[PDB]
Formats: structure tokens, C-alpha cells, sequence
């Protein structure tokens, strides 16, 4: 996943 | 090095010896040179025979003329070699059969003559008929043999109803089917413009949907022969000089060896 | 990275070597670029053939039928209760010419159903709403004779049941066909007439034809009992090939298709007048 | 079994790579849908079909 | 060119990119992007046109906005041949898309159509 | 964290220092804050410009277009069985107007699609769902003569199937302009007339006008066989431009829109009556 | 009450440029219409307010404080290069913000020079000239 | 392939930091939602275009 | 290596190629390639104007025909492309200018044709008058453009006093201007033998006393071609070929803007 | 999972  | 070129070609099959001085390069169709089936794309489980030298050689077919009212010449493959020899009596005994081809086409003139050949190697040559009736061109009709046959200005309908010729009718500019002459560069070619070239020479592949097929029932290869720019020689109106086809079957392979078909050509 | 070739920076030129002359004799296409002929700056270029791979020219839903059924009283004379399509993308042209620019093809087939009806006549009462039956009938198969006989059965074909009003219908099928891939063009026959033979019509086939019934029928049904009211209904088949590969390049289609076949009636004249020293 | 891919992206809003998401729900691969990454070739075979290729700046015929 | 090996001569062909007059001499057709051909031992002449547009895809459709410019062609010296020769012969022109080449938009076809 | 900035604490001044003059001819704009001519506290600033960012602006779907289009028996004289409609922000005047507060503007474009019918008459029986077809047709493809065609078996061009009750339909669009962003002004033309012409109509353009066709049209029509009775449809569209970028300020238009150009007919008297010394 | 009407030669006036009205005095002669702009001041010429005018690049000439004005314009379109014959890029407009006045002469006159210099001027598309007709 | 971020939440309930989660669904950038988290830039541009920018507390002319 | 010749040749400058199959390979005058004004050369100290690619390419001249009768042609440099595009136009703009040529003289013909042209470029070619009166040929006279003038078998005098013609008296052995043409081959030189080659292709440096000089005031070069053996062709006494000379630019800089010159050619 |  891509966690900003 | 040496002096090698070209314009300059010898092709050796089996007991048969072509030269050139005056060729335009030579074409390997769709670059693929013809080659035997592979255990892993094989589907008849028979030992197949493998004829090679007495087949795969250069049969020269019956020369055509071409004058200033010649519009094209058309042969099928294998149909154009059925009665050439051994190729011919392997093609018959057997159901099944693949073969490449080394097509050499033949037209020399003089420095004053003018003209040019479109010479084409046509993948399922479908060709249109004579009819209002479709898909009706008989199978003795389709089937020229060394022969082949021409093509036409114009569609001129056979209207007889009653006792149908079941002929083709293939218009030159719609490349016998329904399309434009000038897009059958699409297809494996070559051109014989007269100040150039004496010949050409195209290598064509099997090419088809199966491994292999009955050779007869399905043409797998049209050659088409069209004048691209007309034949002319000084100011005499009647011109006219020869054109000779000689083909070579290559990798030549058959299966489904039974007794000999016989077609009626009549 | 799908990007096309940097135009390179090219100057002047005065030698032996000649790309702008050639011979086409020789079969091949001259590989020239704008800096083989003029001189030339750097571009760095973007643009890319994406929406002309094979996949994104054929990723579109084509329109390759209209079959027309009838819902209405049972009574003795020829009606449409059930209908039969022949599957074949060439009833219709625009695919077909698309499909056309090869001679041999591969791929999966995936089927939309859009279904349309309407009332027929000014007024007897009205309709509840209508559930579909489509059936596929592959090559061997019984064919219905009536609208409500046992091959609706459909125990071992297969069968979609649309209801009426619901998203249109879809399906995939596989690569089905019979050799490596699909013949666009056929040049032969399904039989040789020999010597040997009784008749002369024994050995006589249709050009180009192979296979009589090729991909066998759709069965087209209203799966209810008929209303007061008429309702005629209209399905329209949408076809889309997927997960493509094609073989051998054709000329398009130049003039109008007449039938299955190569063949060829009138309007011969694909092209235009213009003068030749005209712009 | 999820698939995960960048997309080419066109116009950027004033927000670098974006991504997408694929899982096949169904055993047959016929029911899958395209993935339109298509890779390209040569246009040779029929451009070019010579036996002997020749370099563009040097005679055609020779 | 398919004429006859003993005849010569010098051809100018010529491109214009957009906004002037189409050229009607050769005088106005040299000014331009062109190629002058000489005839020979090699048969075939190739004039490449350069992507030469304000807009960066031009539209398949006739339109002045995106319009492409002007192709013409005239006599750079003459057709000379030699006695008992033909004097008049013809020439065959091919085109082709440069690797730079791409397209977009996909859509439907004027070039077929179908009847009720 | 999109916070504007703190206030902060200002005392008294005595100084050469003078923020409070300066000269509006240098074209720029005085960067002062209350700090600057008043004593000010110290304030810790948490309001936010997050609504008037160019895409929260801009995100909201427009009406652009009313398209309407009739299902009802194929008679002989003008009808609207089918409709088309160019594709265009200027029909309308609300998103137009915010477009143009800018000069260029590079966008994706969503397209949702309400779609409403109603009977025209008092009564000839009823009508059963209806299946809407919405075609996308690009320049240069050929444009629908008649309600079934041909050009609705749309092979190549993109088409939406709405079932009526359905959700709005919807669809988004990539940034598909020419240029290396939209222009929402041209001053220019398309056409440049040359001395050397023939008639003086030959050059001749529509001044601000750019392609013709500039993006196609969409062509709707109801795919069902006509009911007895008439049923008449509206399609409403709806348009949002979505990852948004916009160049080049424009002072808002004061006066009523007079067609596709800045052409101003009349009410050129935007502004109230105020006395000067009346609050 | 023709919409986009301006006609070529009429659009372009070349050095001598144009001039701002006003009121909108539409041109009634529809058998031989004269296809020029009607340019109002207060509504910048094209439908906007004047006074928004300044969130374009400009400077102002207030006679007690300066004799000229200075901008310097980079190239702006939706491309990286265009025909300039066709279409013009950027467009000057001068206005009198406030009116000239002296001592008390009702018929004061004073000089206004426009001086222009292209910069990093690149062209390409070389062929025969353009010769446009400006009748 | 889920992209996570945090909202910037306005009215709390009597329960710190809150997310949300986002996952595209399609090869096209053109498909995709808005984003909306928009960086924000100078008005200098627009409100000080001049060759010499000038501090605030000397003379614009001098 | 691959096949090359001397006898093929390709040009390109600017937007513009050059194709020739039968050319006498290439000159480049004094073995000195086109240069622009090095710094320690320099006189005039203003920023040059180089326009390259829109001035440096291939302007083709007013075709001129070659008959038995022909005495010759000249043309002077660069008043021959003082009309020439943007050439021109630069070239008048400004009170200097300096520029290089790649010469290309154009003339096939048949392999049964027969003649021979001197093809020379002489850096200041003075030529002959008219007249008793010396030094006295015209501006207009002197300068034909892109037109050129010709040479002629004799000195005729031109006699009218009263309205003199003003006109140079080119005679050919002479080489227009006292010396005999046998010794014209000191200068830069082709010869298109018809039998041999198509064409001339001669590459001219800026030859002057000064690194810079006044276009409209001074030509640098003069091309003069006379034909070193007569036309002929099979027994026809009235043969007549083209001859199309076509010139480039090089190194093209210039010095001096200011207003238009126009010069008065009446 | 797969991430190309
Ligand atoms: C010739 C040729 C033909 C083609 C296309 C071939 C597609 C073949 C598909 C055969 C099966 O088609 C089916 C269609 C619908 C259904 C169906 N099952 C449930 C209801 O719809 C099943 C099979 O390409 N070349
Ligand atoms: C001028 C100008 C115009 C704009 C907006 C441009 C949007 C361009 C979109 C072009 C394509 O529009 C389509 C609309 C609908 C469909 C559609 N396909 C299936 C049914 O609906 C396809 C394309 O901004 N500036
Ligand atoms: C690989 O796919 C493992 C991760 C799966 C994540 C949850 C997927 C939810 C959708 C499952 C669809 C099943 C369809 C038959
Ligand atoms: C990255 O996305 C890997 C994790 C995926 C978790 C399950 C997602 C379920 C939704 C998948 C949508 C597929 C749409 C084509």
C-alpha cells in the first residue's frame, strides 16, 4: 500500500 | 570483396540451376524462410514422407506473352505445380500436404524497351466471381493448373442464368477482390521495371491457419502478375515479349498416404 | 516507455552517400527520416502508438446483429415466438472490414445483449415484464421447432435468461475455432469433385466456404406465456474481440461487400475526379 | 492475488506515479478483461522482406 | 520512373508548408522544403515531408486550422531520350508513414457503409 | 497543514520606514498587512484556502446541453427520432463563464448523463422501458441520416446504452485537444485571404473560430421500435472538469453573452446607480 | 448582429492599429456591412469590466510621476509555436485612465509613441511569401 | 495497491487522527476521482511582475 | 567499401537535396571549404547577422537552353540571387555582407548526344565593353540577375553615339575580357563532357581583398560557361537540351542595418 | 500480490  | 553483387544471383535446387545477371535484390517472404513441422506444432500422428531433391527443384511452367492489351495473370498454389512430376503424384496420394516455394518470375527485353511487372505473393487469394450468385465459382474453374488465368478491365457479369459459366471475373484495379490494386504492396512482392530488372525472386513460407492441409481442396498462395506501367518498344503499336514462371516446392512434407485422387477438370 | 524516436539534430551534407535515391523494384520501403533529406533540430518526442496496438483498435463493442421475437398468442400460421441467428461478425460491415485487415486472427469473444420491446398494437390490456431466453445451439445440436419444446431444455447447451429492463447482458467465449487461428479468407473448397463419382453435384462445394454451420445458431425465446396484448421485442448483438493476435496484412475492403464471399457487384468506383495538377 | 500497475497519466491534477488495481474473479482467462499493456515491433517483415537487407545510405542495386 | 534505360533527365519535387500561395512554378516551388532528382542506375527518388505543424496532431479531416501544406512537381532540366526510343513514358508514386508517425482518436470509418 | 499566516503583534511606529506609500504606475500591487498601518495583536491563524483551489472551484457538475428526442412512429416529414448535438461548454452560459476567467486550460472531462420521458398525448395505450443511445461521433466520421442506420452499429466510435430508471449515466474523457493545453480565446483565424485569390471568399474565416468540428458531436436516439403512442425524451448533460490546471487570468464577463465569440449586443450597462458620498 | 464576423483585414490594422469608442454603435447595413470591431472602453473592447483589466501585465503612465512604460513579453499560447500570420498572440491596449488636461486649454494635445522590440525570434516552415490581402 | 491518507477533519465527535482510503480501478488517468489535496502558490507573479521587486518599507520610486 | 562513387552524389543545405548519378566527382575552389570572419580579421565591429538555413540553401536559376548555335552564358555573384528569398533580402537590408557558394550546373542529355561545356568561376570577373568610351558599362547593364547575360562570336562596337547601349561586348575566345579562353583552366573549373557526367559542382570560398565588402556595389564571383564543344546529335540540325544552374550560399554573414536599398534596374 |  501507499501511505501519505 | 571479389566483385560479388546485387543484380547477380544463382539459386541451385535439387538438380536445377537458375542464374540471373539482372535481379532487383530477392524477397523472403514476410521474413521466413520455409522450414519442416516441429514435433511441437505437429498434428497428424503418421510418419510423413519427405520426398526432397525429386520435388523441391524448379518446374518451369507454360510461357505467357505480354503485349500492350495484356492486363495481368493470376496462378495458385499448389494448383499451378498438380502436374508437375513426382510433386504432383505425392500432392495425390496423399490427404495432407506443406510446401514452401522458390518463385522465380522471368521477363527480360532491351535498354529501349519500357514497362513494369507488379509481381505479388498473395497469402488465401480469394478471387470474386461471375455471378449474382455468390461464392459459386466451381472448383474445376478456380483451379487453373500451370495454365492460370487472367484478369480483366471491367466486371463484365455472365448473365446466363439458365447454363452459368461459375467462372471468376477479376477486375485488375480491384486486384480481382474487392479491393485497390495499389494496396497489394502490403504483400510480399517484388517489381520487374524493364530498365532495371530481368527478374524476380520471392521465397515464400507455408503459410496457413493449420500446420498443415489437403492441398486439394485449399490453395495456400496466389501469385499475381499485374502490367503496374504498360509495355512499350520504340513507336511499333504491336509489342510484344515473353514472360516465364518457373517455381520450386521447398520442405515439401506429406501425410495420409491412401490410393490416388483423381479430379475431374471438366 | 512507449515513446516514438527522437528527432535527431542534422546538418549539411555534400558526400557519396545517397539515401534519398533508391529502388523499390527490390521489394523493400525506403527507412528514411527527415534528417537523411533536410537538415533537421533535436526534438525530444512524446507522442506514442498507444491507441494503435491491435487490442485498442479491435476494444470496442460492434453491433453484428438485430434478432427480432415475438411474444403474442400461439396460432397457426408462421410467426416469430422463437427466433435462430447464424453467429458470424458478417451480416454486418463495420467490423467485418476492421477484422478484414488480416487474413488470419486469434482471440476471446465476448457477447452484449442490448434488448429492446414495444407494443404492437393500440390497445388490448397491457404486459408484466418479460424474461429472455437466449440459447446457444453448437454445430450437432437439436434446433427447436416450437417456442416452448424440450431443447429449451438447455440441459448441456449453454443459455443466458435476460430479464426485462436489467443491465444488458454479457458473456465470454474462448479461442473455439478448429485449426490455430481464424481464417479471415479461405481460398478452396470443402469438397473435390473426382472423376470417379456418380453425379457431378457430389463433389460440388462453395467457394471459400468451410465448414456448413461454422459456429452453430443462437436461439432467441420469450420465456413467458403470451399476454391479451402483442409485445414484439428486438435484440441487438454487440461483439467485441479480446486478448487479440492477427496474421498476414490485407488490403481494406474498397468496394461494397456483396455476401460471405470476396465477391463483388457495383458501385466499382471507389474514387473520386480530381485534375492532376490540382491541389 | 491482486495485480498492481502504474498508469501512463495524461493530465495532472495540482496534487509523480498514480496506480491501478486488477483481481480476475474468474478461472477462465477468456473472461478476463484486457490489460492493454501491448508491446510493439519491427515493421521488417514487411518493410524490408529482403534476403539481403542494405544499409539506406548506400546503393539499392549495386 | 519506368521509362526505357536509355532515357535521362531531372525532375524537382517539392513541398510547401502552409500559409502562402500553392505553388504555381517551379521558381516558387524551389523555395520550399524539396528534393531534385536525377534519373539513373537507381530507378526510385525519395522526398521525406517533415513534420512541419503548429498544433501537435493535425486532424484526418480537410480543415483549415490543421491544415498540411502543398506537394508539386516540375521538370528540373527535361525527359531526353535518343532516337527509336519512346518519348513518353510513365512514372508510379508510393507513400508511407517515417517512424515518427502516430495516430489517435479511434473512429469510424467514411470509406464503407451498408443499406436497409 | 494549509493554513494562511498568523497575524502578528504590532506596536507603534516613528520611523522612515513608510509601507502605507508607494506608486501604483510600477504595475504591482502594495503587499501590505494591517500590521503594516495599525497596531495589531497577535493572532494564531487556522483558516484555510481549501475551497477556492482551482479544482474546488471547478468541481461540480455543469448542465451544458439539453438534447430531446423522440420514439414515436416513422412518418415522412421532419421529426426527431434521433438528435445530435455538438459537443460544447457555450450553450449555456454559468460554467462557460467560469472557464473564461481564465485564458488556457488543461483538463479531464466528466460526462454524466440525466435522462427523463413523459407521454405527449392523452392516450393511445402505453409504452414498454426504453434503451437510449448516446454516440460519440469524432470528425470525420460519417454522421447518422436516419434514426437506424448503419452508423449506429458503431464499431469504432464510443457509445453509451442508458436503460431507462437506470442511475445517470456516466463517463470521463481524457484531455484530448491539439494544442498543449485548450484555448478558451483565439484571436485569430483560421483562413488567411492572399492577394493572389481567386474570389475574396476563398480566405475568408469566422474571426476566433478555430476547427470547424472543433470536438465532434454526440448523436441520441431511443433504440426501441415505436410504441403506439408517443413518447418524447430530454437528455440532459452534465459536465465537470476534473485534474484541473488553468493559465492566464481574465477579468470575468460583465455583459450578456451574444454567441461563441466576446460579442456584446446589448444591457452594456452592468453597473447600479450610487450616490458617490452615499454609503 | 453578426456573430464573429470581423473580417481578416479589418482585424489586423497593422502599425497604424485602432481605436476605442464610447458606445456601441452597431453597424446597420446589413446589404454591405462594413465587418469591423466596435471596441467600448469601459468594457476593455471584449464584454469585461475596464477595471479588471490590471490583472493583465501593465504599468500606468501618470504624467507627474513618469514618461513611459516598460513591459517585456514572453511568447504565451497553448502551443510552442504558431503561424503568425493567422494569429496574434498578444494585443496592446492603451487607455486614457484619467483624462489629459493643462493649465486651462480646452484643446490640449500631446504626443504618445508606441516603440516595440522582438525578442528570441524563432521561425520555422520555410517556403515562397506570404502576401496577404489587406483590401 | 490502496492509497491512504488523512482527512483534515472539521467537527469531532466526543471519541486524533482520521483516514481515508482510495484504490483506482482503471488503466486510465482520465477515470480517476479528484484527489484534492492542491498545493497552493506565490501571487508574486500576478501582484509584483517587476524587474526590480522592491521591499515594502522603501520608496516604489526612488 | 558497400558500393560508393565518385559519380553519385548528394547535397543538402538548408531544406533542400541535391541528387546527381552522374557527376565528375567535386571541386572546392583554391582547396579553401567556406569560412565565416575569424575575430582576428574582423573590421566591422557590429554583431553580425548570420541567417544560415533560411539564406544558405539551394536557389535553382531561370532554366537557359544550349543549341547549336550557342555562344555562351555568364553570370556574376551575387547579383545572380540579389531576388533570391531571404538572401535577397538580407543582402539589401544591410551595407555588408559576406557569403560562400556551392555551384551546381545541371545538363544530361543522351548517350547518342555529343557536346562539351566549360563550366569556370572567376573571382572578379571584369568583362568588355561596348564602346570607344572605356570603363563606361552601366550598373543596370553589368548586373542581369538571376537572367545573366551571354557571350558572342565577334566584337561588334555599338556605333550610336548619340544614345549608347552601355552594354558589355562579351566575345567568347576572348573570355569577355582580353585574355584567350584556353587559359580560362587556371581558374576553378568542371567540364560536363556528355558522355562523361550530368553535371558540375563547384564548392566557391568568399574570395575578396577584404574580409567584407558591399554586395550591391561589388560582385565576388563570376560563373561563365561556354561550350567547349559544340551540340550535336544524331543528324538533327536543330537539337536543342537545357542547361539549369542552381547556387547555394555559405557562411552568409552580414554586416551594416539600416533602410532598404533599391536599387534601380531601369 | 503483483506489482509491476
Ligand atoms: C469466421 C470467424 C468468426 C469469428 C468469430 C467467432 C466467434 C465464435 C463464437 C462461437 C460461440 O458463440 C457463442 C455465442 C453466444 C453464446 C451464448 N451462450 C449463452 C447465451 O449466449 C455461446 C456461444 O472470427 N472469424
Ligand atoms: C473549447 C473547449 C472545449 C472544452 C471541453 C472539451 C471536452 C472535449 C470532449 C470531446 C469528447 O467528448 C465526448 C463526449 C461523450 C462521449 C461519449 N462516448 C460514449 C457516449 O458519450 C465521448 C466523447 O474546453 N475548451
Ligand atoms: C489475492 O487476490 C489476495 C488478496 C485478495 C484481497 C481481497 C479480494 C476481494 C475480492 C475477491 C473476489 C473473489 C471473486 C471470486
Ligand atoms: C492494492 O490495491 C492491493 C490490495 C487490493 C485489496 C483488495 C482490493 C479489492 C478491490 C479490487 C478492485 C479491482 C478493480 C478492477
Amino acid at each position: 500500500i501507499s501511505e501519505v | 570483396a571479389c566483385g560479388y553483387s546485387d543484380r547477380v544471383l544463382q539459386l541451385t535446387l535439387g538438380n536445377s540451376t537458375i542464374t540471373t545477371q539482372e535481379a532487383a535484390n530477392s524477397v523472403v517472404a514476410y521474413g521466413r524462410w520455409p522450414e519442416f513441422i516441429r514435433d511441437d506444432e505437429a498434428n497428424p500422428v503418421d510418419q510423413p514422407t519427405e520426398p526432397d531433391v525429386a520435388t523441391c527443384r524448379f518446374y518451369t511452367l507454360d510461357t505467357v506473352m505480354w503485349g500492350k492489351e495484356s492486363k495481368g495473370w493470376w496462378w495458385k498454389l499448389p494448383d499451378a505445380l498438380r502436374d508437375m512430376g513426382l510433386f504432383g503424384q505425392n500432392m495425390y496420394y496423399h490427404y495432407l500436404g506443406r510446401s514452401g516455394y522458390t518463385v522465380h518470375v522471368q521477363c527480360n527485353a532491351s535498354k529501349f524497351h519500357q514497362g513494369a511487372l507488379g509481381v505479388f505473393a498473395i497469402p488465401e487469394y480469394c478471387l470474386a466471381g461471375d455471378s449474382d450468385k455468390q461464392r459459386y465459382t466451381s472448383y474445376a474453374n478456380a483451379n487453373p493448373g500451370e495454365r492460370g488465368g487472367k484478369f480483366y478491365s471491367q466486371f463484365n457479369k455472365d448473365n446466363a442464368v439458365t447454363s452459368p459459366k461459375r467462372e471468376f471475373c477479376p477486375v485488375d484495379y480491384l486486384l480481382g477482390c474487392g479491393v485497390l490494386l495499389g494496396n497489394a504492396f502490403v504483400y510480399p512482392h517484388q517489381i520487374i521495371n524493364l530498365r532495371t530488372n530481368n527478374s524476380a525472386t520471392i521465397v515464400l513460407p507455408y503459410v496457413n491457419a493449420l500446420a498443415i492441409d489437403s492441398m486439394v481442396k485449399h490453395n495456400n498462395w496466389g501469385i499475381a502478375i499485374l502490367p503496374l506501367s504498360p509495355l512499350d518498344f520504340a513507336q511499333d503499336s504491336s509489342v510484344e515479349i515473353p514472360i516465364t514462371v518457373t517455381i520450386a516446392p521447398m520442405c515439401s512434407e506429406f501425410n495420409g498416404l491412401r490410393n490416388v485422387t483423381a479430379p475431374k477438370f471438366q | 516507455q512507449d515513446s516514438l524516436p527522437d528527432t535527431k539534430a542534422s546538418g549539411p551534407a555534400h558526400s557519396k552517400e545517397v539515401p534519398a535515391l533508391t529502388a523499390v523494384e527490390t521489394g523493400a520501403t525506403n527507412p528514411l527520416a527527415p534528417s537523411d533529406t533536410v537538415q533537421t533540430r533535436h526534438v525530444v518526442q512524446r507522442r506514442s502508438r498507444s491507441e494503435s496496438t491491435i487490442e485498442s483498435f479491435f476494444a470496442r463493442g460492434a453491433c453484428v446483429a438485430i434478432i427480432e421475437v415475438d411474444n403474442e398468442q400461439p396460432t397457426t400460421r408462421a410467426q416469430k415466438l422463437f427466433a435462430m441467428w447464424r453467429i458470424t461478425y458478417k451480416d454486418t460491415v463495420q467490423l467485418r472490414r476492421k477484422l478484414e485487415f488480416f487474413t488470419y486472427s486469434r482471440f476471446d469473444m465476448e457477447f452484449t445483449f442490448v434488448v429492446t420491446a414495444n407494443f404492437t398494437n393500440a390497445n388490448n390490456g397491457h404486459a408484466l415484464n418479460q424474461v429472455y431466453q437466449i440459447m446457444y445451439i453448437p454445430p450437432g445440436a437439436p434446433t427447436p421447432k416450437s417456442w416452448d419444446d424440450y431443447t429449451w431444455q438447455t440441459s448441456s447447451n449453454p443459455s443466458i435468461f435476460y430479464t426485462y429492463g436489467a443491465a444488458p447482458a454479457r458473456i465470454s467465449v474462448p479461442y473455439v475455432g478448429l485449426a490455430n487461428a481464424y481464417s479471415h479468407f479461405y481460398d478452396g473448397f470443402a469438397k473435390v469433385p473426382l472423376k470417379t463419382d456418380a453425379n457431378d453435384q457430389i463433389g460440388d462445394s462453395l467457394y471459400s466456404a468451410m465448414t456448413v454451420d461454422d459456429f452453430g445458431v443462437l436461439a432467441v425465446r420469450v420465456v413467458n406465456d403470451h399476454n391479451p396484448t402483442k409485445v414484439t421485442s428486438k435484440v441487438r448483438i454487440y461483439m467485441k474481440p479480446k486478448h487479440v493476435r492477427v496474421w498476414c496484412p490485407r488490403p481494406p475492403r474498397a468496394v461494397p461487400y456483396y455476401g460471405p464471399g470476396v465477391d463483388y457487384r457495383n458501385n466499382l468506383d471507389p474514387l473520386s475526379e480530381k485534375g492532376l495538377t490540382t491541389y | 492475488g491482486a495485480q498492481v500497475s502504474s498508469q501512463k497519466v495524461g493530465a495532472h491534477e495540482n496534487s509523480s506515479t498514480i496506480n491501478y488495481t486488477t483481481i480476475n474473479y474468474y478461472k477462465d482467462s477468456a473472461s478476463n478483461a484486457a490489460s492493454k499493456q501491448d508491446y510493439s515491433q519491427d515493421p521488417s517483415k514487411f518493410t524490408e522482406p529482403l534476403k539481403d537487407v542494405l544499409i539506406k545510405t548506400a546503393p539499392a542495386l549495386n | 520512373f519506368c521509362g526505357s534505360m536509355m532515357a535521362t533527365g531531372k525532375i524537382l519535387v517539392a513541398y510547401a508548408p502552409p500559409g502562402a500561395q500553392p505553388p504555381t512554378s517551379r521558381k516558387e516551388a524551389m523555395l520550399g522544403t524539396h528534393v531534385i532528382w536525377d534519373l539513373g542506375l537507381q530507378s526510385s527518388c525519395t522526398m521525406v515531408v517533415p513534420w512541419i505543424s503548429n498544433v501537435t496532431y493535425r486532424q484526418t479531416t480537410q480543415d483549415s486550422f490543421t491544415e498540411g501544406g502543398y506537394i508539386s512537381m516540375f521538370y528540373q532540366t527535361r525527359i531526353v531520350v535518343p532516337l527509336s526510343t519512346p518519348k513518353s513514358m510513365s512514372m508510379l508514386g508510393f507513400v508511407s508513414a517515417c517512424n515518427d508517425f502516430s495516430v489517435r482518436l479511434l473512429r469510424d470509418t467514411t470509406h464503407i457503409s451498408q443499406s436497409a
